[PDB]
């Protein structure tokens, strides 16, 4: 049973997720964290290669190998739950508490952060996974190896290439098309997040609070940001889809270049 | 300038 193979500790976060605790598996003290979600608040459901949250098909297809994807360790079914094992990086903060404690990065750290992010992504969609919930707060830095951890796949869908008419990611960091016609597509709407990601990176803040500010395409930079990186931020925010650069073309961006390894980072930038 | 976290 869950409760003689996990011990629990603290309370690392809860909202619209869920609840999600620190725990460690007993049997050699791994660090886990322990995700309780309610039946009656899943909205998706799949089939596992039993009926189990989308949430948990979603992860077992991004779980396998090394990636900046937070791994599914197990899960559990109850009267009126389910509960997600997954792995717990330690030390650890989250990427909206270090853009808040640090304010706006320096060009090198979120060229860094957001090559890892895109690396990540790519693993996802390789994996035919969307998050559709990419922001800061679902981002976790080991703060020891300079590594970042994409979570909580818990709005997240089967990538397809037709719309998507459904979202309940964080409006903030969604795209016009949704906003104006409740309507996008995978792989670019992920594009525009990533944008507003990369902003909220190099400027200490997102740029957008207002449906009125995201459908007017007009970003206005609040701090000192370089040229090559004020063009790949508004190229990811084209207000038309297909005016957005693909994954490869972000990558293969001159204010890409050069990119720290994460040792590098955590030694520069974290320890 | 007051920034805020986003509930999904
Ligand atoms: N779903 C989900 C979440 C989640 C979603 C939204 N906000 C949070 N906040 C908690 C962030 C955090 C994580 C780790 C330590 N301290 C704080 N967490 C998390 N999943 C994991 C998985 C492994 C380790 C931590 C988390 S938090």
């Amino acid at each position: 049973p869950l409760e003689s193979q996990y011990q629990v500790g603290p309370l690392l976060g809860s909202g619209g997720f869920g609840s999600v605790y620190s725990g460690i598996r007993v049997s050699d003290n791994l660090p886990v964290a322990i995700k309780h979600v309610e039946k009656d608040r899943i909205s998706d459901w799949g089939e596992l290669p039993t009926r189990v949250p989308m949430e948990v098909v979603l992860l077992k297809k991004v779980s396998s190998g090394f990636s900046g994807v937070i791994r599914l360790l197990d899960w559990f079914e109850r009267p009126d739950s389910f509960v997600l094992i997954l792995e717990r990086p330690e030390p650890v903060q989250d990427l909206f508490d270090f853009i808040t404690e640090r304010g706006a990065l320096q060009e090198e750290l979120a060229r860094s952060f957001f090559w890892q992010v895109l690396e990540a992504v790519r693993h996802c969609h390789n994996c035919g996974v969307l998050h559709r919930d990419i922001k800061d707060e679902n981002i976790l830095i080991d703060l020891n190896r300079g590594e970042l951890k994409l979570i909580d796949f818990g709005s997240g869908a089967l990538l397809k290439d037709t719309v998507y008419t459904d979202f309940d990611g964080t409006r903030v960091y969604s795209p016009p098309e949704w906003i104006r016609y409740h309507r996008y597509h995978g792989r670019s709407a992920a594009v525009w997040s990533l944008g507003i990601l990369l902003y909220d990176m190099v400027c200490g803040d997102i740029p957008f609070e207002h449906d009125e500010e995201i459908i007017g395409g007009q970003v206005f930079f609040r701090q000192r940001v370089s040229s090559e990186c004020q063009h790949l931020i508004r190229w990811c925010l084209a207000l038309r889809p297909s005016d957005r650069p693909t994954f490869e073309e972000i990558q293969n961006h001159p204010w890409m270049q050069d990119v720290l390894l994460p040792q590098e980072t955590a030694e520069i930038h974290l320890h | 300038r007051k920034r805020r976290r986003h509930p999904s």
